[PDB]
């Protein structure tokens, strides 16, 4: 069923008033295609036939629902609190990103678009987008920085096995930044036949709301499951925060449960005092970035500060505007977790539960262990385990001296 | 009440020509050299100078301007150096507007930046990622401090959005883009008498002349940056060629 | 009804299975057999296992109708049973959760297991970490030297990994060292066997833990398609994934059952792992079954582009089902497998294990044979993340 | 009805000593050299020779024997070469049994192998991976062709299985292995008067004497292969020491 709209922005994309968070800080050159997508999504999000299509792919193709697993062997490290893991690590492709690209690829098809484009850093969103496109028979082009493509030979290869074209951007710094730039330009030129698959709960309206809508399922499932296993609503629900899609997806169903604490954990890298971090809320301030007004890491002139994390997916200097609103409103707390705290939690989860998590997801596990100590014995904490750690085994093995030299 | 840039266009149309509108980014190849370059544009016959604020994440920009802005930022260029470039251009008898992405203005303070741009002699602001829908603060700052406000329109702009963009602009409206450009200019003329400047990757006198048949101003940027990279003499020669192209009589 | 006698024999006097092991192993084999007999009918054991299957491994796996393959399969309807989505990426998690729970019920504190390219070792390390069991994986030295990341997974999971330099230095000799460790350490050690082969009780036990695949599939196909399928198929190495999906359908007489085995460069070339197609009956690792063997009965070197189907033996329950006429076993080449791998990536966005791609290739051929509208359930035994580099070289994408 | 190896153990226990039981694998380092070595064992005082059939997957064997059987297979050793070895030992006046994993026997045919081993002069089979539970065809062929059947027991063997294994054995029972060997032997003793052979990786004279104190046969394999690898003369010398060990 079409789910309620109490927490939705206004028609301009604003959360918290007609000039608050979100909006559309984009060129007029993008506005025709942004409006076409907006009108398309307004129609389809209330269409029972669209939701049935998405539900059907969620169930049979992607393997939803994901289970909720009480990681009893973490308890001793979380002040004897109870850590329940929402297992998005078991989705097809190995993360929550599949939820997003299924929704958008279906939408692209509803719009009569024959071609989908996207960009990727380390490769996760690129692989997810190429996956959904192969599924639905859409032509797929992924833009990726030259420095990333040479460093991610197997993810580029995955994308190509999936039938996608990978365009290595060799201009500028040859990074994510430059790929985004080429993707936005492709969109404008090819707007008549091309859909742009946004990677996270950020960007201009309608993307923060749409991406969150396709991730809502996580929290919906989790709210039923936790009451099933624990016999009550949790004391807290937590997640890692890059742009914010997995976090907002698990939080949404708990928003009107005023006894449930909501905590997002962001990448503090080497430490928030070192200037090598991605701690957008902890160290950033309000500004316009990549299409929305939210928090970002920016210098005294408003230039974007380069961010650092051991995880690719949290290494983002901004954050989705819905999170900015929820922060301003006092509803969600956002906290920093270092590379070291995350890797310690990665290792612990491997040894204690046999689950190799994404390093991104390990930031939430590390966070949850700290919140467990705060809340104490018997406290019930749901953690979004946003992905599996297969992609991270080499990084983790180097961290823990398992590859030698 | 009259726009700040109105008399430049009134004067151009009285001499049967288009205004030459020249972009250069502050700090390319460094701050002093960029100021000497912008001064030379005024000396070589640019009616309006677009002073570019280099930004870390430009979305609209082609490789030429992107490589230049990245170099400018590597050199330590600051937003207040744009205010200094505006002062210099005004001192040389030029007419300057500032072209900037919106986040630097937000960081500065919108009212503050409009105040300090006006005080520097700036005549207006071009806002390539600010659409009217988000422009409430800017319109109040624009009215308070008597600055022109140049929004962009595009070939794909819907009738409803073309009308709102034109209605919210003051000075000129920037028509950013084979037959797409005159058709777009035609659509603006149908709803408003406002001057329309056309950007079209202009690189030559002949291209400036084609655009000058239907448009009130010919906007040039990438080709000026390419010229400057070669040297100041090359930039002077190109600007002279472009100034002859905008003249029909 | 489908079970063996108390000695482990299927089919009476043909004598598939049994225990062709040294007396040194018999105390511990009888001990596991007694414990399995007690726990298989204990409600607490079955509840603990079902809870882990649901909440930890993510069961049931879904059944997906791959409509974009249909045109490549004679317009038959290929349904993929999605074991690729389980925790750890294959069906092996089903086996190790069961054996690991049993090991803890038995009071054993240490679990050993063998592995080839690393899949069973990773699965076993996973279950042992979950349950707090000490884990040692045996892996041939040729394999450890080229599977450095899988060794690292195992170590990250808290397992020790022993590189074995005896014999060929590959799967069968890791197996041999693991049997030697079990002898010396039987007081405190459980041997987690990795397929539906070996001495009784393992063929039966491994099958019982994999039966859930077929039980789900039977329910799901009736739900989605409105009827039992025309065929159920699976790739066949030692036989665990195939026997798991087939078992629930054995007594449905209109359901064709086909196992696809690895033909490498081709059966007539000598570079294959086509145990039923080109092997013959013999005793190997505790079981009388079909075996790739020379004419003195020495084990023959097998070859496949797929490391998981590269086992010279096959489980005795499959040998029985072949003799009964119930299941057909057919060869699929490296080329056929890889073409199917590519096609599945392009058509459905599913990157299959190269093992599982043998089954998909067989299903495409069976679809052309059965015709438009036929319903073919295919066990998609694993995901192909581990095979991306191999596939990328094959298709010249590197 | 008495066993084929019966009189050898009678003669040993009459002469106040244990039997020296020597193993070598056929084909190591080639077939002719293996036969000359087995012949030299007879000439140097081995009471019973265990002719090993090399097998691609010998799970009960240590690395000394495994590397030698591997080398023998690399050289193309065949099962028939083992039967020729038995024949040469018999003509030289020696007492031969065959030690083999079971699959080569299945591939040959159990009955045929029993027939052909009997025709070569062979006196029995030692079956390290055949338990009585799977030995129906072997028992029939054993009785038919009058061959002894040497099953293995182990320290871990339960009382029930030890009794069954000893019961199914003829000639001798192979006790394979701190104080574990003499206890194992003692447990066989408490249920049967069948001779018992003990392998404990015997290396020297003193070790062989220590084992002849409680065991009817002293089995030696690994050390014989290591001595042969050094040379035939070193094998003869070591075999002479071990034969002097069993008379103590």
């Amino acid at each position: 069923i079409a789910e309620p709209t109490s927490h939705d922005p206004d028609s301009g994309g604003h959360f918290g008033g007609p000039s608050g968070w979100g909006g559309r800080y984009v060129p007029e050159a993008l506005m025709a295609v942004i409006e076409e997508v907006t009108a398309a999504y307004q129609k389809e999000r209330v269409s029972q036939d669209f939701l049935d299509d998405l539900d059907r792919l969620q169930a049979n193709y992607a393997g939803r629902p994901s289970p909720l697993y009480e990681a009893t062997r973490l308890s001793q490290h979380a002040g004897s609190a109870r850590i329940f893991l929402k297992r998005e690590d078991l989705n097809h492709t190995g993360s929550h990103k599949i939820n997003n690209v299924l929704g958008q690829a279906l939408l692209a098809r509803r719009m009569g678009k024959t071609r989908v484009i996207a960009e990727t850093g380390a490769g996760q969103h690129g692989v997810a987008t190429a996956t959904a496109c192969a599924l639905l028979g859409l032509d797929c082009v992924i833009y990726m920085g030259g420095i990333d493509t040479a460093r991610q030979a197997l993810n580029v290869a995955r994308m190509r096995l999936l039938g996608a074209e990978v365009v290595a951007v060799q201009t500028g710094s040859k990074t994510l930044k430059d790929a985004i730039n080429e993707a936005f330009r492709d969109w404008v030129a090819n707007a008549d036949n091309t859909y742009y698959c946004f990677g996270t709960a950020a960007g201009p309206h309608p993307f923060p709301t749409m991406v969150r809508d396709f991730q809502r399922i996580i929290g919906m499932e989790a709210r039923v499951q936790i009451q099933g296993q624990a016999g009550r609503l949790p004391d807290a629900v937590v997640a890692c925060v890059g742009g914010g899609s997995n976090a907002i997806g698990i939080f949404h169903a708990f928003l009107d449960d005023p006894g449930v604490r909501l905590v997002g954990f962001e990448a503090a890298g080497d430490g928030v005092e070192t200037g090598r971090h991605a701690a957008t809320f902890t160290a950033g301030s309000p500004g316009a970035f990549h299409g929305s007004f939210s928090y970002l890491l920016q210098d005294e002139d408003g230039q974007t500060i380069e961010s650092h994390s051991i995880s690719a997916g949290l290494d983002y200097p901004g954050v989705g505007p819905e999170h900015a609103w929820l922060k301003e409103a006092g509803r969600v707390d956002y906290r920093p977790i270092t590379d070291s705290e995350a890797m310690d939690a990665f290792g612990l989860l491997c040894r204690m539960e046999g689950i190799i998590p994404a390093i991104e997801s390990a930031h939430a596990v590390a966070g949850a262990l700290k919140l467990g100590v705060e809340l104490g014995r018997g406290a019930v904490i749901v953690v979004n385990l946003s992905g599996r750690g297969d992609k991270d085994v080499e990084t983790a093995a180097k961290w823990f001296g398992l590859l030698g030299n | 009440e009259a726009s700040r840039l109105g008399p430049v266009f009134d004067s151009c149309r009285a001499n049967n020509r288009a205004a030459l509108i020249g972009y250069l980014p502050t700090g390319y190849p460094d701050v002093p050299a960029s100021v000497a370059a912008m001064t030379a544009l005024v000396e070589s016959g640019c009616d309006i100078i677009e002073v570019g604020v280099p930004y870390s994440d430009p979305v609209m920009d082609g490789p030429t301007i992107a490589r230049a802005t990245e170099a400018a930022l590597r050199g330590g260029v600051r937003v207040r150096d744009t205010l200094a470039a505006v002062e210099a251009i005004s001192i040389a008898g030029g007419r300057a507007v500032v072209m900037t992405y919106w986040n630097p203005v937000l960081r500065y303070g919108v009212d503050a930046f409009a105040r300090d741009l006006a005080a520097a002699g700036g005549l207006g602001l071009i806002t390539p990622d600010l659409i009217p829908d988000e422009a409430q603060q800017w319109l109040a700052a624009s009215e308070e401090h008597r600055l022109d406000r140049i929004f962009l329109v595009a070939p794909s702009s819907t009738p409803e959005r073309l009308a709102a963009t034109v209605e919210a602009s003051r000075g000129f409206v920037y028509a950013a883009s084979s037959q797409a450009a005159p058709e777009l200019v035609g659509r603006v003329k149908a709803v408003s008498d406002i001057p329309v400047g056309v950007g079209l990757g202009v690189r030559s006198r002949a291209q400036a002349a084609q655009i000058a048949q239907y448009a009130d101003g010919v906007i040039v940027g990438s080709a000026l940056v390419t010229a400057l990279t070669e040297g100041l003499p090359r930039l002077r020669a190109l600007t002279g060629e472009l100034a002859a192209g905008v003249r029909l009589g």
